[PDB]
């Protein structure tokens, strides 16, 4: 009875998206920083000099 | 004892960003190389007529970015100039133009050091490592061993070292929260210090050479002996100390905290005086504290670099 138009669009995983960007233009990522322990004061470790 | 006032004598204008560091030569006196965050550094020639104490000689074109760290020869006619273009640039005092360009660092580099020879420079750089070039301009080691930025590395200076040893030693500091010491002909490491709560912001030995003075974020300034790989002593200054220095007289500590420029005085280990100069038309919660700190070849001048593009000079007159 006629012509039927189709048009399909997919949007593919940016993180999987090679050759090129791999992630949107806003997409912000934060690293997550690491824990550490402060506590030692005097702490003069030595070292075998060397020459 | 000793009561030692310092005035401000001169202004020297003519920067367009934060004056980041200075360097001075013990041969020349009247001599003062300054950089800026204007990507140039300013050779300053020092006149004791009025108001004015220097007048600027010759700008230093050719970096893309900040300045960070100045040193000048121990001669007194040649100046290294660490910028945050990730290059080094070698100066000659005289003629204007550059000798060498250094370069290998991956991150922008944020300090220099100079051979206590005519024979090696040190640079510490953002990418977690230290370099050292020969005077030609090509880089002889790449020292690791920091996880982190290395801020600051100044070199020991051997003063009485058995007779003479041919081993240059030096101290290395960053965000790493530690002080590492290093010995070079070879070229390796030595002895650790770790005592900062947060992060070293900038360290310099001891004109002797034998006293390191470390700073960070929480304004803890510790003193530490390297020869006896030891602490010295420790104080806090409860601010954002940017910059310390060393006097080749005194023995002293000037200290550019993030309210004033404090001096420590380290055998009474009380501090003494405390600068702040007169601004106007602010709010007093962001008067333009000092990042760069150096005293004259004798003792007797203090150059503060500020971040209202301003060198200010302290001449110390003591007012009995």
């Amino acid at each position: 009875q006629g012509v039927l138009g189709i048009k399909v669009k997919i949007m593919k995983d940016p993180s999987r998206n090679t050759s090129g960007p791999k992630a949107l233009p806003d997409a912000v990522t934060i690293i997550e920083p690491k824990e550490e322990e402060p506590v030692l004061e005097p702490s003069v470790k030595d070292y075998r000099p060397t020459e | 004892s000793s009561n030692i006032m310092l005035v401000l004598r001169g202004t020297l204008e003519g920067h367009n960003g934060w004056v980041t560091s200075l360097s001075t030569s013990a041969a020349q006196p009247n001599l003062l190389v300054s950089g800026s965050r204007d990507k140039t550094l300013i050779s300053w020639r020092l006149t004791e007529n009025e108001q004015q104490f220097g007048v600027p000689v010759r700008s230093y074109k050719g970096h893309s970015h900040i300045v960070q760290d100045v040193v000048v020869s121990a001669d007194g006619n040649y100046a290294v100039s660490a910028s945050w273009d990730k290059t080094l640039r070698l100066w000659n005092l005289a003629t204007g133009n550059s000798e060498a360009r250094f370069v290998g660092h991956t991150g922008d580099v944020l300090s220099v050091a100079i051979d206590a020879n005519s024979s090696k420079i040190i640079s510490a750089s953002r990418d977690k490592t230290i370099r050292v070039w020969n005077t030609v301009g090509d880089c002889a080691y790449v020292l690791l061993g920091h996880t982190d930025w290395v801020t600051k590395v100044r070199v020991a200076p051997k003063n009485l070292e058995d007779v003479d040893d041919g081993r240059i030693t030096f101290v290395s500091a960053g965000m790493d929260k530690i002080v590492r010491s290093w010995s070079l002909n070879s070229y390796r490491i030595e002895a650790d210090f770790i005592g900062h709560n947060n992060y070293i912001n900038v360290v310099q030995p001891s004109p002797d050479g034998s006293l390191a003075a470390s700073a960070g974020k929480d304004g803890q300034i510790y003193v530490w002996n390297l020869k006896h790989k030891s602490a010295f002593m420790n104080f806090d200054a409860k601010d954002e100390v940017f910059a310390l220095a060393f006097s080749p007289s005194r023995f002293w500590l000037t200290a550019a905290t993030a309210s004033g420029i404090k001096i420590y005085d380290l055998e009474n280990e009380v501090l003494i005086d405390e600068l702040k100069p007169e601004f106007a038309g602010y709010t007093k919660a962001q008067d333009p504290h000092a990042v760069s700190l150096a005293w004259s070849a004798d003792g007797q001048t203090l150059f503060a670099g500020y971040t209202d593009n301003v060198i200010r000079v302290w001449q110390v007159m003591t007012a009995n």
